[PDB]
């Protein structure tokens, strides 16, 4: 399938919406779910939520 | 960085 598990962070992403998962650039961020085309799902310092998928690296 | 997604964010 070519999951990604992990991935870097390109770029700074706010959360403006309850559901988004923000993070700082050069931070490493769990994938739990890359499949849509926009929006992955991840974990990050104990929180989950949904972050664009070009702002990120996926590792490996 | 790029612009934000505009797409339905599925659920979670």
């Amino acid at each position: 399938l070519g999951s990604v598990r992990w991935a870097r962070a390109l770029y700074d992403f706010e959360a403006l919406e309850e559901d988004e998962l923000g993070f700082r650039s050069g931070e490493v961020v769990e994938v739990l779910d890359s499949s849509n085309p926009s929006w992955w799902t991840g974990r990050l310092h104990n929180k989950l939520g949904l972050f664009p998928a070009n702002y990120v690296a996926p590792m490996m | 960085p790029p612009p934000r997604p505009t797409a339905p964010k599925p659920l979670l």
